[PDB]
């Protein structure tokens, strides 16, 4: 900056996490399962998640086999607090697996008051002739977890995950998901 | 006398192959009540547990041959008299999620055959039950958790005096396996969709029937405060608007003595029921023999001005939207000297030179 | 070995087992069976059943007359 | 699709054929004790008793086919250190009558 | 059994080894190949036997009497040889693997191959000791290597 | 800024540092060894240390002869300091040799507060046909460390160190390497 650069493309908004409410300080954690649009909190903290039903995310929960580059944009707001008292950071982690042995395939930390954007991507790539079938047994196959790290609650309110399909990406094959309820964005007054 | 072990042919990895009866590897019997409904689970097992418990000529080769590059046949020899009928649907999806849908709309995709036991005597058809690539085995489908499905999406019209049984016969035959992938391409020669445009009941009488079926496809089909999805309903809905010479596969669903006749034509949602000049557009009548059951309507690219939307907000009422329909509509009337409904299925099965335009942001519900 | 013979074997093991002895096992499955021609056939089975919900592996020796409704657990253990 | 199943190739009369894998139909164990003497009975049992709790790729095939116009190639993998030796016999009777003598001879 | 998942090390305490090449190859997620093993004896000519390879899934238990149902390649050492190559072609892998598998993973829900070694007989012998035999996969023909792999941390499956 | 570039890749996070604890408010670094895997903190000063165990660091902890870029990306964390009470800063230093007369390759100079986050590269290229044994005394080869200042350790809590080869990486050689121990990430809650 002070110019920025230039956003182009349709990315939509898949899940969103808002943090837990007043009095609640302490440091706590949330993961998102990206490919199969899953929002587990850490321990038994209450959370306040929506998972939404754009097109990428009926195809990533509906698509057997998948391969190709996926991008995200993990959007961070944002309580009204005086920028001098901010003192709240996000770690960020990709991971391949959840298990406490299996390391983070990337890291990324903000400490932007505020507000904040982190644009990234990432390429399903599997066994299968280039695709991969998340969290099968067959290969010990495994997904995409996001798990995210809010340092001081109290000034983080939420994340948001945006995704979109870079033209490469490729599916095959059906899954039996049950009736997704229809949860819609409550767009800010 | 001796021989060196080392070098006999003992790491043949050959697939499976023969005649058909020496690639059957399993029969599944399944049981259709007396009086079964419509969206009716009879059989639901993971495609593996289906060889548990055989001992035909192929089940041992079949379970620990490597690689298999042959398809797999299945063939259902189910029957019943001309009087009656019902539609049976066996479906192979790639997996399952916990408590799901057995609709027949959430099921079709991927690879299925529909029939009608009154007509067809029996009924077989090939798949991969890998979808993305040239083989597979038995070990693949296991830990995969491929899933047969059987599905009754109309009951019988008139009920037989006992319970029926459909023996199902999975063999291998040796067909090519070839992959069915779906890509972001704009422009694509032929984008297969087996998406379930709906079960038309049209009842028993004389009066102006008419159903309209939105081609508007995209985004899934209703439920409760929910709504259901194939992966390639899904994947069409990428998309913002679409067009294609469109390939729907009607289906009869009743018996051969519930007889109408069915005028099929693209138009648009302001035209009302009690409208009597419908065949002033172009149309397509379809009268079923007692023997056909099966019958493809094709709409040409002249059928069509533009592209049209592949979701619309769900509270636009016919009145205004500008997206085509798929009006099905009685010629004559439904007419039978037993009791019971025409059922008809109508299903997209897939759209020929496909033009996709746009990015979807997206909509959130179903019906229009 | 046809798999589907020696499973409705393994649950008659298990069955007269719980007839014989006045126990409740659930069978859960066969892990390996051995068929020897003798005055019939003998079956040697290993198998999976529960005991108070928890998975245990037995021993089974089944005697069968092919040409009588005749079947016989002959022996039944833990390994 | 339907198709006309009573002209499909389900009346194969074919023979079992094709690679020694494929073509196996069972596998036997002898026991060899430690002291073993001569003129001792190891193994006896009917060749179709051999097949009974079989799980191999031909053991179907054999069952069921009602004729076959090759031989059965019976093969035997045991062996021992060159420090000692015996000698084993396997051997196929057309038939027995009660009681019956296995000499060697006989 | 021993896995071809092979990346990630051998174990050892709390603690694994590593040569390079093996580390080499976990680079990658997933990957395959023409399998090329190297069998060799390490007791004397007079412990005999005979064993059976082949490739299949740790679901397979022992006292499962049909291994010989799966393509397979016996081996019989005589008293002057010493050294004996298996190979497993393309044929006998439907995909990929991993490299790495999770420690934790049971034989039950682990559905990456193995190389089983089963005795086809029985060792014997006149003298008493063990039936040793080492197996050395000197390399992979045709390697396809797949993806990324981030890593796992352990090493036996 | 405000708008990112794009980040892609799979970085595996390779060794992290621990600053020592209260009252301990003094001026204090740390060394990685990019290469042989090693982590010397200056002086006496108790900082908290692990060397973690993914396939990039195996390979650089076995391999004798290398060749080629790797990418870092150096994470820095982060205590929970309200933002305009921060003025901590964080110098590093690319060397070849740990010596007092060998000069730095590259320095990076970072004040931004809570969090950080630095890209940079380097070739690791050598005498034996573009090929470097990291330390050998053969024509005096010698590796690559990564000095790293926390001007205020009550306010930056760790650093971290994550790589990648490019594409273009090359080893030969193994080396005989002690048992490495099982170091697992302990994830914050």
């Amino acid at each position: 900056g002070p110019v920025c650069a230039e956003a182009s493309d349709v990315y939509s908004p898949c899940m969103i996490a808002s943090t837990p409410p007043a009095p609640f300080s302490d440091v706590t954690a949330v993961t998102f399962d990206l490919i199969n649009g899953k929002i587990t909190p850490v321990g038994d903290d209450n959370w306040n998640t929506h998972i939404y039903n754009p097109p990428i995310m009926n195809v990533l929960r509906t698509a057997a086999w998948k391969s190709g580059t996926i991008h995200v944009q993990l959007n961070v707001r944002g309580a009204g607090v005086k920028r001098a008292d901010w003192d709240g950071q996000v770690f960020v982690y990709l991971r391949q697996s959840m298990n406490p042995e299996s390391y983070d395939a990337r890291t990324f930390v903000i400490s932007q008051p505020g507000s904040a954007m982190l644009n990234f991507s990432f390429d399903i790539i599997g066994p299968n002739s280039g695709f991969e079938f998340a969290e099968s047994p067959w290969a010990n196959q495994t997904t995409w977890y996001l798990e995210c790290v809010a340092t001081n609650p109290r000034q983080i309110q939420q994340f948001e995950v945006n995704m979109r399909f870079d033209p490469n990406f490729r599916v095959a094959g059906n899954i039996l998901m049950p009736p997704f309820p229809l949860s819609t964005e409550t767009p800010p007054l | 006398m001796e021989q060196n072990l080392f070098a006999l042919s003992l790491d043949d990895t050959s697939s499976v192959r023969g005649s058909l009866l020496d690639t059957k590897f399993a029969q599944t019997r399944v049981l259709l009540s007396k009086a079964m409904a419509g969206g009716d689970v009879l059989l639901d097992e993971y495609l593996y547990d289906v060889v548990n418990g055989q001992d035909f000529r192929a089940t041992v080769a079949f379970l620990r041959t490597h690689v298999i590059t042959g398809k797999i046949k299945v063939t259902a020899t189910t029957n019943i008299s001309d009087n009656s009928g019902c539609c049976l649907m066996l479906a192979i999806n790639s997996g399952v999620r916990g408590k799901y849908s057995t609709d027949v709309y959430t099921i079709c995709s991927q690879d299925s055959m529909t029939w009608n036991p009154g007509c067809k005597k029996n009924f077989s058809f090939t798949f991969n039950p890998n979808p993305c690539g040239d083989s597979w085995s038995a070990e693949m489908i296991s830990r995969s958790r491929v899933r047969m499905t059987v599905i009754c999406v109309s009951g019988w019209t008139l009920s037989p005096t006992t319970d029926v049984i459909a023996k199902l016969d999975w063999s291998i035959v040796n067909e090519k396996c070839e992959p069915t992938i779906y890509h972001l391409a704009d422009c694509q020669n032929w984008l297969p969709l087996n998406r379930w445009m709906g079960k038309l009941t049209f009842p028993q009488g004389v009066t102006s029937e008419v159903r309209r079926m939105p081609l508007s496809i995209g985004g899934g089909a209703g439920a409760t405060q929910a709504f259901l999805a194939n992966m390639p309903n899904s994947w069409i809905s990428m998309w913002r608007y679409f067009r294609g010479e469109l390939h729907f596969e009607v289906t009869k669903m009743s018996s051969p003595y519930i007889k109408a006749t069915v005028t099929f034509l693209i138009a648009f949602g302001n035209l009302s029921d009690a409208f009597g000049f419908y065949e002033s557009f172009p149309h397509r009548i379809v009268q079923f023999a007692e023997v056909e059951e099966k019958c493809t309507l094709v709409f040409s690219q002249q059928e069509f001005v533009t592209a049209w939307s592949t979701q619309v907000n769900p509270r636009t009422t016919l009145e205004a939207d500008g997206c085509p329909y798929l009006y099905a509509i009685i010629h004559d009337s439904t007419t039978g000297t037993i009791s019971g409904d025409f059922n008809l299925g109508v299903k997209l099965v897939g759209i020929k030179d496909f033009c996709g335009i746009g990015s979807n942001p997206g909509i959130d519900g179903s019906r229009l | 070995e046809n798999s589907l013979e020696i499973e409705e074997l393994a649950r008659f093991a298990v069955d007269e087992h719980n007839k014989k002895e006045n126990a409740l096992l659930e069978f859960v499955r066969v892990v390996k069976a051995k068929e020897q021609v003798v005055a019939g056939t003998m079956y040697y089975l290993t198998l999976e059943a529960k005991d108070g919900g928890k998975k245990k592996l037995y021993e089974a020796k089944v005697w069968v007359k092919p040409w009588e409704n005749f079947k016989e657990l002959q022996e039944f253990k833990p390994v």
